[PDB]
């Protein structure tokens, strides 16, 4: 689906400083609109750069043996400066999300990494008649993050028991080693309510699989590191609590 | 505030008029110490006129 060839190499370095945050992309171009939409404020408080600032989570190792990585939203920046606090702070809450995942390697490296966006991801765990069932703690697992295998969300079955090949249906990017570094992927806030409670319900739900595996020439580095960079775009919280500081 | 763009730097100036060249070395400092004297003896060593190279 994504079959796009910018450059291949690298052009032009232009960085992206929003609010206190500096990212310095790859390029800038060849990003995807989740969908076509672009976030946008409930047709409340808003508080602009406050919140909406680039944070980066932990950088995880890909490996000849990794058979994926999963995030959920808002979940991981629930531990994020003014965004991890505006989310206990308010029984509400609705955002966007620019999810940019980049990734480098040498012109020696080959494979490729597809950046999933499942909106509403549940995880694997056979029971329609009670689904939700693996506990809060182990759903949300933060800024660490979760991981696929050969709470257990298996890889071709996307973790949720549908054909990764189907997969596809999903907004997504293929980082590509030999095109392209960077992944960007603009999500727009979807629920079937207009506004509701971050703590309890996520919304998307990052996954990153491998569609092609790690090989590096003869000997060099013996794992390469993928770095996701989340962004909060148009948010409103509506209506501070006896700011109940910790 | 809280900033670290990459512009020129920032703002103008904003007085540095005592750390200019002429007010860097305004202050005459200590050179030399020269000693003479006036005996009524004959001290060839001290003799009367004493000999400094104006160095700095």
């Amino acid at each position: 689906s994504p079959n796009i060839e910018a450059c291949g190499y690298s052009d032009r370095v232009l960085q992206l400083t929003l609010g206190n945050s500096t990212i310095t992309t790859q390029e800038a171009a060849n990003s995807v609109v989740a969908y076509g939409r672009w976030p946008e404020y409930l047709r409340p408080t808003e508080p602009d750069v406050a919140a909406c600032r680039f944070y980066t989570l932990d950088t995880v190792s890909w490996t000849k043996e990794s058979r994926g990585w999963w995030w959920k939203l808002p979940d991981a920046l629930r531990d994020m400066g003014l965004f991890g606090q505006n989310m206990y702070y308010h029984y509400l809450g609705r955002s966007g999300y620019t999810v940019h995942v980049q990734c480098n390697a040498s012109k020696f490296h080959q494979g490729a990494l597809g950046v999933f966006a499942v909106p509403e991801m549940c995880l694997a765990g056979d029971s329609n008649t009670t689904t939700m069932h693996t506990s809060y703690q182990n759903a949300n697992p933060g800024e660490k993050g979760g991981t696929f295998t050969g709470f257990c969300p298996v890889d071709y079955l996307l973790g949720n028991g549908t054909l990764l090949g189907n997969a596809f249906v999903f907004p997504h990017q293929i980082i590509n080693l030999r095109t392209n570094n960077c992944a960007t992927l603009v999500l727009p806030y979807v629920n079937s309510l207009s506004i509701d409670s971050m703590v309890k319900h996520n919304n998307w739900g990052i996954a990153i699989l491998p569609l092609a595996p790690l090989n590096f020439a003869s000997e060099s580095s013996p794992e390469i590191p993928i770095t996701l960079t989340i962004a909060p775009m148009c948010c409103e919280f509506n209506g501070l609590r006896n700011i109940t500081l910790p | 505030p809280s900033d670290t763009v990459q512009t020129r730097h920032v703002v103008q100036h904003r007085s540095r008029s005592e750390s200019s060249i002429e007010s860097f070395f305004a202050r005459g400092a200590c050179v030399t110490i020269m000693t003479v004297d006036n005996p009524a003896s004959t001290t060839n060593k001290d003799k009367l006129f004493a000999v400094w190279k104006i160095t700095y």
